[PDB]
């Protein structure tokens, strides 16, 4: 991010935590108490469901 | 591995070949940002020049 006059170099590690996480924590799912995920599927106009 | 295992059955499979291309040499450039900043050079300008 920056290299100081004294020679010290600053990285992201020193000013920010970095992790793998969801791009939106708004939605959460739970199947019979335990954590889960899934897909709700919506059909198209003029197609057969079966 | 599959091509090898297929060359062992020349009585059912013949001319088993890949249609793709085999890996070739590439010239890598491991730019360093510490020195580029110590010299005041915009990495964007570096990449645009290259």
């Amino acid at each position: 991010l920056k290299v100081n006059q004294d020679g010290s170099r600053v990285l992201l590690r020193d000013v920010a935590k970095i992790e793998l996480g969801g791009e939106n924590y708004d939605i959460i799912a739970e199947f019979n108490g335990q954590p889960a995920s899934g897909l709700g599927i919506k059909l198209a106009t003029g197609a057969n469901a079966l | 591995q599959l091509l090898a295992e297929a060359a062992k059955h020349p009585d059912m499979l013949t001319s088993v070949r890949p249609n793709g291309l085999e890996d070739t040499p590439q010239f890598k450039i491991d730019i360093d940002q510490e020195k580029a900043q110590a010299l005041g050079v915009s990495i964007n300008d570096i990449n645009t020049t290259l």
